[PDB]
């Protein structure tokens, strides 16, 4: 099951109905359980899938920095995030949507905060609008990513005003 | 708020109508259910013929004599043919 | 009954056109 | 006195000459004028006896009334129905519009106004050509009937005559020096309506008259709407006019093929392929002046097809019907610019067709594209919202999961459409106010069905946040129906009209989940109707407290916990306990009711009618106001 | 949507769908491989319930669906001495 | 275990603890730096509400504690016409 999901990640497309039915069987079997109906599905598939996607996206994030600069790394990460939102929508139970896309972010955008912040000063100063858009839509989800961008934007606005007025 | 047991020979059908409802509506109901034109089947009340004009309120089916807990009986005849409704099974004797 | 039979033509546009096609 | 006049009008309507002569016998000049000229009301029509005689074709009645009693030919009244509420009409207009030549002859020979203008600048010639009688039109023209006279939207007799399929009258009007370049309200000409009606003879006579083919106000040349109206016969005749150049005729052929691709009554594959292939050959024949289409980018709703530039590309999709339909839709809105009125109908029909074989995802995608097109076109779209609600209820009832982004997009379009309905009915006129209010109420009901569907399905936290954001936006907009119902009152009323097609099997009002979602979205709880009833006064009158106890209990719990006054009074001074018809709701509310000295003191203040103006805080003033 | 209840004597007892879905086991019979979503007959055959008992069962269906939400001293269901002890097994086999 | 209520005229109005805690602001003043974890006086001073209105407030405290879960033939609380419009302000100050 993880191999077919990874094959979907690699570019191919497995039988969506078969994978979705097999995954949803883990939660349909214990529909009669009054206490924690998803306890079976979470322990059997959701936890191994979270571990597998964490490993895969850690490897992918490490494999995207070594050849791509920070300008289009953001576009590639956002494309991977959208493709993960789509591929976790047609395969997984609706409960395990905000967790997988969490474990994606904490492997692609959070774990390289010190990288993205290191280019934030260059993003704001040159005023690359698409790059600020990618900046904001990336670091908003991360807990401790937004305030550094806020501080950098405040500093850039203050310096721009000083240059425009003090002369 | 009137409830009727429209009875064929063996077929019995339980229909809810209004007090001020004409024979037109129930005739179309029986037509749509038994798949039979109403120009060829005409209903009976306790061996007494009814037409397609009068309403159920003054026909004899009041809201008290045709309550759902004991609906009134309405005959039928399919093609003339006499009212030959087969009565229900004989209830067992009290032990 | 289904949607496909229940879809109507541009009757509202025709109704709007009734203002302009009045005799 | 009115009985004799009413009897005269009834006899004139029924054409009883003997009765009319008996009633008009031994009557003075004033009596004759009152009996013949009084405008009687019957059957929703306010008309004179002469008008109703001419409309019914009573030549004997009209000649008896005109020869001896010399009744004036300047009567006014309300004539016709079905969108025709035209006033100021004379008997000649009705006689010409009813196809009775003898009545027209008698009226004109008696002195009828041939150039009579009704309220909407309508001449009897226009009605006569609407009916389709050559003799009436000819005879009226012989009495100085100006064909150039039109309505307030500038629709002359030739245009309305060309709307219908009558060759004789349009040929006579073209012989009668009619204007072939007459401009309608939206810059339209008679050739437009001749082409869209599929009348080959009228179109060929108009182009014989040098119709001066030109686009309308929107910008659609009549050959384009001929292609749109799914009529190949009228399309395949402008080639010989030697004025279509090459681009106009080829886009006409492409649009005709696209219209044949997807329509309710003109749906076929083989001729669509034939005409598309012919158009592509005509584009790709000379090579020196070869035409290259402006290929629009592939929208994700319309699959992943980037047109067909190569002949092999068109050949490879000739055997597949769905690809042909999708390409036809794409080229259709490419020619039409995706901003025209005639764009939404084919895509909506194709969405229904995709819904035929339970292909719900494709139906949702196609109709979402349709809804976005309607919204960008600023077109009223309440029926589309209704059919989204119907499909969502159908696919919920068949146990098949609803895509949360789909229902989120439909809810966004729903709140936008409700805002549009609000600012439309804000400045609407008296003519269309009833249908504007009905559309507003229908939009509110569709929003409620959509919220019920969203509660029925399960989604992730972000999708639920988006849905709640849309609901909170609509709540902050604060909608109201005609009778003062807010969204909460409708959500708790069992009398809220749910649609009977598929929503009735899922959307059941009152519903606990929609009310809970609204209250979590900051719905005002203590809102009142025009009758003063709050949400509590509406829920306590629930007629099913036993078989549907969970919903009623949850509604009462949510209303009390969100903050509601269990003893607030309406305009008739009825507490929710008083309005509670069922005792079950009475004691549910009593279990939720908490005794407060503020309520008792406010009740005492209201009952004793002691003046509380400026004697209490501003909040306490309204608090006593609704106690 | 107008189902047909057939007793052990062949007495057809055609009654409304929502009227007959009050009983659990009639719902079970109409569910499963007994749907035939063609709205043609919806025939259920009772090889055991006698006609004089299935008639009272159908009258109970109508009476319940009418008086399910009253709770205002609904009239007593008239059960004859002879119908009881045979209507009981029918009300057990046809749950509720 | 009792709460001493002092009106605007100095009238002590000693009432039960659980009877006084049915109102929000009495509970608030008895909370915070006003707990008096010694249960002999637990005084609350009102410099605003006169004696005749705080008397009816305490009467209401007892009345609602006695009739908190009756729901059958609830007797009316006697509000004098003159004491209204002023017991309303006290009941608005002392939430419930």
């Amino acid at each position: 099951l993880l191999r077919e999901i990874k094959n979907d990640r690699g570019g191919e497309d497995p039988n969506q109905k078969v994978i979705h039915g097999v995954i949803n069987s883990f939660v349909h079997v214990e529909q009669y359980k009054k206490k924690f109906p998803l306890k079976f599905y979470q322990e059997i598939f959701e936890s191994p899938f979270l571990t597998e996607t964490g490993e895969y996206y850690k490897q992918e994030a490490s494999n995207l920095l070594q050849e791509s600069n920070c300008s289009q790394y953001m576009e590639k990460v956002l494309g991977r995030l959208k493709d993960e939102e789509i591929r976790c929508r047609k395969y997984l139970h609706p409960s395990s949507y905000t967790k997988v896309i969490h474990e994606c972010q904490q492997r692609m955008v959070a774990d390289h905060l010190q990288f993205l912040h290191a280019e934030c000063h260059n993003i704001i100063r040159q005023e690359k609008k698409n790059d600020m858009a990618n900046m904001y839509v990336l670091l908003r989800a991360v807990s401790t990513g937004l305030p550094h961008m806020i501080q950098e934007l405040q500093n850039h606005i203050h310096d721009e005003g000083l240059r425009a007025t003090s002369n | 708020d009137v409830f009727l047991m429209i009875r064929r020979h063996k077929t019995t059908i339980f229909t809810d109508a209004k007090e001020s409802s004409t024979v037109f509506e129930l005739k179309r109901i029986v037509e749509g259910i038994l798949k039979r034109p109403p120009d060829e089947q005409r209903l009976y009340k306790d061996d007494q013929l009814l037409d397609d004009g009068k309403t159920l309120g003054e026909c004899g089916f009041t809201s008290q004599t045709a309550r759902p807990q004991a609906p009134a009986t309405v005959g039928l005849a399919f093609r003339f043919e006499a009212l030959c409704i087969e009565p229900f099974s004989s209830p067992p004797e009290l032990p | 009954k289904k949607h496909s039979l229940d879809l109507l033509s541009k009757e509202r546009e025709l109704n709007g056109k009734l203002r302009h096609l009045s005799p | 006195m009115e009985g004799l006049a009413g009897y005269v009008y009834k006899a004139a309507s029924e054409g009883k000459v003997l009765t009319l002569a008996a009633l008009l016998l031994n009557r003075s000049e004033s009596d004759i004028r009152y009996l013949l000229g009084y405008v009687s009301q019957q059957g929703g029509q306010r008309s004179t006896p002469l008008i109703i005689a001419a409309r019914n074709g009573h030549a004997k009645v009209v000649r008896l009334l005109l020869e001896h009693y010399r009744v004036q030919t300047q009567q006014t009244g309300t004539v016709r129905f079905d969108g025709y509420v035209i006033d100021g009409a004379t008997a000649l207009w009705c006689a010409a519009g009813a196809g009775h030549f003898e009545v027209v002859k008698l009226l004109v020979s008696h002195g009828a106004n041939v150039n009579h203008t009704t309220v909407t600048n309508s001449t009897p010639l226009r009605a006569a050509c609407f009916d389709g009688r050559l003799d009436i039109v000819k005879y009226l023209v012989e009495n100085n009937a100006n064909i150039s006279i039109a309505n307030k939207y500038d629709n002359t007799c030739l245009m309305i005559a060309a709307y219908k399929g009558h060759t004789d009258v349009v040929r006579y009007l073209l012989e009668q020096r009619a204007d072939p370049n007459a401009k309608a309200h939206c810059g339209a000409t008679a050739l437009h309506f001749a082409a869209e009606a599929g009348h080959i003879d009228i179109v060929k006579e108009l182009i014989k008259w040098r119709a001066a083919i030109v686009v309308n106000g929107h910008g659609m040349t009549p050959l384009k709407v001929a292609a749109e109206s799914c009529k190949a016969d009228v399309v395949e005749l402008l080639l010989s006019h030697a004025d279509c150049d090459r681009r106009s005729r080829i886009e006409a052929l492409e649009l005709l093929g696209a219209s044949f691709a997807n329509d309710r009554e003109n749906y076929d594959i083989i001729k669509t392929y034939h005409y598309l292939y012919l158009a592509m050959l005509e584009r790709f024949q000379d090579g020196d002046n070869i035409l290259e289409k402006e290929v629009l980018p592939p929208i994700h709703a319309y699959g992943n097809r980037t047109e067909c530039r190569n002949p092999q590309e068109l050949e490879s999709i000739r055997q597949d019907r769905d690809a042909l339909h999708m390409e036809g839709l794409i080229v259709r809105e490419r020619i039409l610019g995706a901003d025209n009125i005639d764009v939404s109908h084919p895509i909506i029909y194709r969405g229904a067709v995709y819904a035929d074989n339970m292909e719900f995802e494709q139906c949702i995608k196609l109709w979402l594209h349709a809804l976005h097109l309607r919204q960008k076109g600023n077109r009223n779209t309440h029926k589309d919202l209704l059919r989204f609600a119907q499909v969502f209820s159908q696919m919920i009832h068949l146990n098949e999961t609803v895509k949360a982004p789909d229902i989120e997009c439909v809810l966004r379009c729903s709140v936008l459409e409700i805002e549009q309905s609000m600012n439309r009915v804000k400045n609407i006129s008296d003519a269309d106010v009833h249908n504007a209010m009905d559309n507003y109420e229908c939009n509110l009901y569709t929003f409620l069905y959509l919220v019920c569907i969203s509660t029925k399905t399960q989604c992730s936290e972000e999708d639920q946040c988006k849905i709640n954001k849309q609901i909170y936006n609509l709540i902050h907009l604060d909608p109201r129906t005609r009778e003062g119902f807010t969204l909460l009152h409708l959500a708790v009323n069992s009398n809220t009209p749910v649609d009977d097609f598929h929503t009735n099997d899922v959307c059941s009002f009152p519903n606990a989940l929609v009310t809970k979602l609204l209250l979590d979205c900051g719905a005002e709880v203590n809102a009142v109707d025009n009758e003063g009833n709050s949400a509590l006064h509406i829920i306590v009158q629930y007629n099913r407290p036993i078989s549907d106890f969970l919903t009623l209990h949850s509604i009462i719990i949510s209303l009390v916990e969100a903050g509601a006054h269990t003893d607030m009074t309406n305009k008739q001074n009825k507490t929710p306990l008083d309005k509670s018809t069922t005792g079950v709701s009475e004691i549910l509310l009593k279990t939720q009711m908490k005794m407060s000295l503020k309520c008792l003191a406010a009740r005492a203040v209201r009952a004793n009618d002691i003046n509380y103006q400026d004697q209490i805080p501003r909040t306490l003033e309204e608090f006593v106001g609704f106690h | 949507m107008y189902v047909k209840l057939i007793s052990s004597d062949g007495h057809e007892f055609i009654v409304k769908r929502e009227h007959a879905l009050t009983s659990g086991t009639i719902k079970a019979m109409l569910s499963g491989p007994g749907q035939f979503a063609e709205n043609e007959t919806n025939e259920v055959n009772f090889r055991e319930i006698p006609s004089h008992v299935l008639s009272k069962v159908c009258m109970y269906f109508t009476y319940k669906v009418r008086y399910t939400n009253s709770s205002t001293e609904i009239p007593e269901f008239p059960i004859a001495p002879e119908i009881a002890l045979e209507l009981l097994m029918a009300a057990n086999f046809l749950d509720c």
